[PDB]
């Protein structure tokens, strides 16, 4: 096929929901616990 | 003259080199598309790596700045040189300089402009090698070259070389017109045009 | 081959050839080959040096226009004397003369 | 005999071989090669002052 | 609305000539992406540019189609849309700060204080 | 002056007999520097070339740009087998020892008497029979990001020195481990300019 | 961003982005200040897209704009876009965190070690006559750098002066989950 | 017509001058082409070194110029050694000192910008005469202020 073809195949059938926009998705929260505990080891000076 | 001096110079310098690229006057070989020539450039345009050509153009377009204050016009002449006809010529208006800010939307309008310089330059058939050279002109208000030596121009630094042997340099002189957009920026007050056949 | 005109004359031939030119040069009192004296490139480098050493006056010029003098006709030196008269919308084209392709193009071959 | 050959400046064994054999043989002070020949460990220092002087032998020739 | 967005396109592209992108016609029209994908089909539709098309397909895969005529792996294809339209030939775009106080579909879970 | 063997012969010869650079105590950038302005006033016969190559030449010297090896004063100390080439460094502005520029704090790199003592004479000798001076030339003589920068190429540099000298030394050590460069970190050879580069790298580095 | 393949229920898992290093690459023989600012600035705006939809960890490398030993420090706290003021403010470190060459991240209880990689390529940068440049050599010998405890076997060509005193911080103390070059 | 008579002929001077050097019907190394300029133009003018020589182009000029009135054509035709043929046609002839010497200033930088992209020619063949009155024509400029406008074109093979 053509990239015509795909393009009327895709485009033409988006769904064009859950974009509220308004109450997006929270990203997973990933907290790296060595930010402020102690001994940065390869800090020197 | 505080900022628009380095603007105007970067701008003609893309312009000498779009212009020199997109009509295959120079090998592409020797064109590599870079942003830092000594200067912030606005775009990715295909600057050349010849040292000659670099100084060259250096020293037209401080020529072209330093007489700014009296030309209002300045073109670039694409000629053949089996015969000494004018092929293309591409001008740039100087319509009152708007002469005695935002740098990022003076950046936004040449490359506006130099984008649609491109897209023009896209439709031209290709050009062949062998000769297809160019040329310079320019049209000032009043003022008159190669008279400066009346006096053996007694020298004594860089500067009086440098205007002696600007104003020794230049000789008197004497189709689809298709324009293109400028800079309407407060400043820099620039018009563009071109010429075919 | 190219025919010279309708109407048309002739002047007198040269005195000297291709061959004869040098010797007659070197009898007339001159060196048969000028070679390049020592010169400045650069007009302000120049500083009057030139003016003595040990009592012997030595003549070292440059090479740039403003040091040139213009040529002669009949012995005597002719310039402008009159100031120009700068007339309004006029032209001008560049004189030095660009690179050629074929030079920009070895250079490029030989991988510098 | 090389004085009197070659027309030098230093007249140095490194200066020879480097003008002549054009090798380049490192120069240590004497209180190095006596530290490295009394290191009871470190074999790496007596290898290198046997190689330095089998190599000043060998230049000689 | 498929009439402004029209407009400021055409403008984008001719008047001031410069590659436009979909994540400007959201900026502008404060919609989402599929929307914005829908929008640029539908001035696909109804020529003096050029349009640069992108297709995603499986194992979280994306490339930029150049030919045109050979897309390989059709069958695994599960999205492709109009990335841009750009009038010149070489692509070249440029990015600039955008404020996306409310054209955001993902917000993180920290607030700058 | 230039010598052609034979007509065939293209390239020219630097043939010099009883040059300036014929003296029992003399710097080798003298004669480098004497050589490459008769180059360029065989092979241009340009003025303007050489006052620039010299006034280069003269800068560097002021700022402290030299390698510091064509810059000593060759003593001839006894034991007649005299082999003991002590190094005199530009003075004290005296007769310091190159350790002194070795754990240089202070520099004393001086545009005096070395420099115009051992420039001027000949070029002045060559350069009267053509009617030029050449001590007026010598006349007019008399920001995070860039640190960052200057930084870098410092430590590029004695990385760069530190590995060669390693892998100098290694004709010995036979060795690329540890202790390669503590052994190479001793070596004094005057007759090298690699350690003068690598000892002001050093110097520096701790300043 | 999420804007491309539009499966916010799978691109929504991607907590932080970790830069490893070479984000600005030159020719330390011949650069201006102009060229790396440029160069700063073009990542700069990068960074002010993608700051506010996902998090991301900086690391610099051999080709940075850093100290070319292993245990390098972060970049400064300059070099970026004047935009950025709000995030170097010293509060707001879990967005963005610009940390040193190797580094032990603790992601939810998970140790990940990540380098620059300037030690196996100095260990490559030799030519060894034994031992009988393909993927299985490479991790081979980070197997032979996990297993013998030690993060810099070449010394002099990798490590720089005065790394510690009596406590080496390249010898490996506690095995981690992950190794990351 | 005070100043065109000098200027006239310095230029046609300096045109003869030129025609003779930038070809090979008069060696090299015979000329001065490092001394002097012709009309404060950048390129280099040679002149000839011969007194013998530059007396005769004065006097010729002179006597050209003396009866500039009669003639309307003044070309200096270049013959070929044992062929007698005209390999080159070189032709010329049919206010304020300021016009005239722009005009001469722009056809001799024309002349230059011609001779200089001409392909080499062998030694000793070639042999120069003046003349008063498959074609390559090429045209350069002239001078149009003065009633008196002087055409330039030149022909080969
Ligand atoms: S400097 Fe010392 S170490 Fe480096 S090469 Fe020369 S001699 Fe060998």
């Amino acid at each position: 096929l053509h990239m015509d073809a795909l393009l009327t195949k895709f485009n033409e059938d988006r769904s064009l929901q859950d974009e509220n926009l308004s109450q997006p998705r929270t990203r997973v929260r990933i907290v790296d616990d060595n930010l402020y505990n102690k001994s940065n080891p390869f800090q020197l000076c | 003259n505080r900022w628009v001096e380095k603007w105007l110079r970067v701008y003609l310098k893309c312009y000498i080199n779009l212009i020199l690229f997109y009509r295959n006057v120079y090998p592409p070989q020797s064109f590599d598309y870079t942003t830092y020539q000594s200067f912030n450039l606005p775009q990715f345009v295909p600057i050349n790596r010849h040292p000659a050509l670099i100084d060259y153009i250096e020293e037209l377009i401080l020529d072209v700045l330093s007489k700014l204050t009296h030309v209002y016009r300045f073109s670039i002449c694409i000629i053949n040189k089996k015969n000494d006809l004018c092929i293309e010529k591409y001008v740039l208006d100087f319509s009152e300089l708007q002469h005695v800010i935002t740098e990022t939307e003076v950046f936004d309008e040449f490359r506006s402009s130099l984008n649609s310089l491109i897209m023009h330059l896209e439709k031209l058939p290709k050009v062949n090698d062998d000769t297809i050279t160019f040329e310079a002109v320019i049209n000032a208000i009043e003022l008159e070259l190669g008279h400066k030596l009346d006096r053996n121009r007694r020298v004594d630094s860089l500067e009086e070389k440098a205007e002696i042997e600007r104003d020794s340099n230049w000789v008197k002189c004497q189709i689809k017109l298709t324009s293109l957009v400028g800079s309407d920026v407060g400043p820099l007050i620039i018009h563009q045009f071109s010429e075919k056949l | 081959g190219l025919r010279y005109g309708k109407r048309a004359f002739v002047y007198g031939e040269p005195p000297f050839g291709y061959q004869d030119i040098l010797n007659k040069l070197e009898d007339e009192g001159f060196p048969k080959i000028d070679y390049k004296d020592p010169f400045f490139s650069n007009p302000v480098d120049l500083e009057n040096k030139p003016y003595a050493y040990a009592g012997k006056r030595f003549e070292i010029s440059s090479t740039h226009v403003s040091t040139r003098i213009p040529v002669q006709f009949g012995g005597e030196t002719v310039s402008v004397y009159n100031k120009p008269t700068f007339d309004m919308f006029s032209s001008w084209k560049y004189a030095l003369k660009p690179p050629t392709y074929d030079a920009v193009q070895k250079w490029y071959n030989k991988v510098p | 005999a090389l004085r009197s050959d070659v027309n030098l400046t230093q007249y140095t064994i490194e200066s020879a071989a480097f003008n002549i054999l054009h090798k380049r043989l490192p120069h240590f002070s004497f209180e190095s090669l006596t530290n490295m020949w009394n290191a009871k460990k470190s074999t790496t220092e007596l290898k290198t002052v046997l190689n330095y002087w089998l190599s000043r032998a060998q230049i000689n020739i | 609305m498929d009439q402004k967005a029209s407009y400021f396109i055409n403008e984008k592209l001719f008047t001031e000539v410069k590659p436009v992108l979909f994540t400007d016609l959201i900026h502008h029209l404060k919609i989402g992406p599929s929307m914005a994908k829908k929008l640029m089909f539908d001035y696909y539709k109804q020529a003096k540019y050029n349009c640069v098309v992108i297709c995603c397909y499986k194992d979280q895969t994306i490339k930029i189609i150049h030919d045109l005529s050979n897309i390989p792996q059709q069958d695994s294809i599960i999205d492709c849309f109009i990335y841009a339209f750009n009038p010149m030939d070489s692509f070249i775009p440029y990015y600039d700060i955008i404020d996306q106080k409310d054209c955001l579909t993902i917000k993180n879970s920290y607030e700058l204080k | 002056g230039f010598s052609y063997e034979s007509p065939s012969q293209t390239l020219p010869i630097f043939d010099a007999k009883g040059i300036e650079t014929v003296r029992r105590d003399g710097i080798p950038a003298q004669q480098k520097i004497i050589e490459k302005c008769i180059r360029l006033l065989f092979q241009t016969k340009d003025l303007s070339k050489i006052k620039k190559y010299l006034q280069n030449e003269f800068f560097k010297i002021q700022i402290g740009k030299v390698s510091a090896q064509d810059f000593c004063f060759a003593k001839e100390v006894k034991l007649y087998k005299e082999r003991i080439p002590y190094l005199v460094v530009k003075g004290k502005q005296r007769c310091v020892s190159p350790e002194e520029f070795l754990e240089g704090e202070n520099l004393e790199l001086d545009s005096e008497y070395y420099i115009n003592k051992i420039l001027i004479p000949p070029l002045d000798r060559l350069f009267n029979l053509i009617g030029i001076n050449v001590g007026n030339w010598a006349q007019e003589i008399v920001t995070t990001l860039s640190f960052l920068i200057k930084k870098l190429k410092r430590q590029k540099e004695y990385q760069t020195l530190k590995t060669v000298c390693r892998t100098c030394s290694y004709r010995y050590t036979s060795d690329a481990g540890i202790e390669n460069d503590h052994i190479a970190s001793k070596c004094n050879s005057y007759d090298c300019p690699v350690f003068y580069s690598r000892v002001k790298a050093e110097r520096y580095l701790r300043d | 961003m999420g804007r491309i393949n539009n499966k916010i229920d799978d691109i929504s898992l991607i907590g932080r982005l970790l830069i490893c290093g070479n984000s600005v690459d030159f020719d330390i023989k011949s650069v201006n200040k102009d060229e790396l600012m440029i160069s700063l600035t073009e990542f700069s705006k990068f960074l002010h897209n993608i700051l506010p939809s996902i998090s991301v960890d900086i690391m610099p490398g051999t080709n940075d704009p850093s100290d070319k030993s292993l245990p390098q420090q972060p970049f400064h706290k300059s070099l970026f876009d004047k935009s950025l003021e709000s995030y170097f403010n010293g509060s707001n470190k879990e967005i963005l965190n610009l940390v040193t060459n190797p580094y032990e991240f603790s992601y939810n209880g998970v140790d990940v070690l990540a380098v620059s990689g300037k030690n196996i390529n100095d260990i490559c940068k030799y030519v060894i006559p034994s031992n009988d440049d393909d993927i299985e050599h490479r991790l081979d010998l980070m197997e032979c750098t996990m297993k013998w405890q030690n993060i810099a076997p070449t010394a002099p060509d990798t490590l720089w002066c005065y790394p510690y005193t009596d406590k080496d911080p390249f010898v490996l103390d506690k095995w981690p989950h992950v190794y990351i070059v």
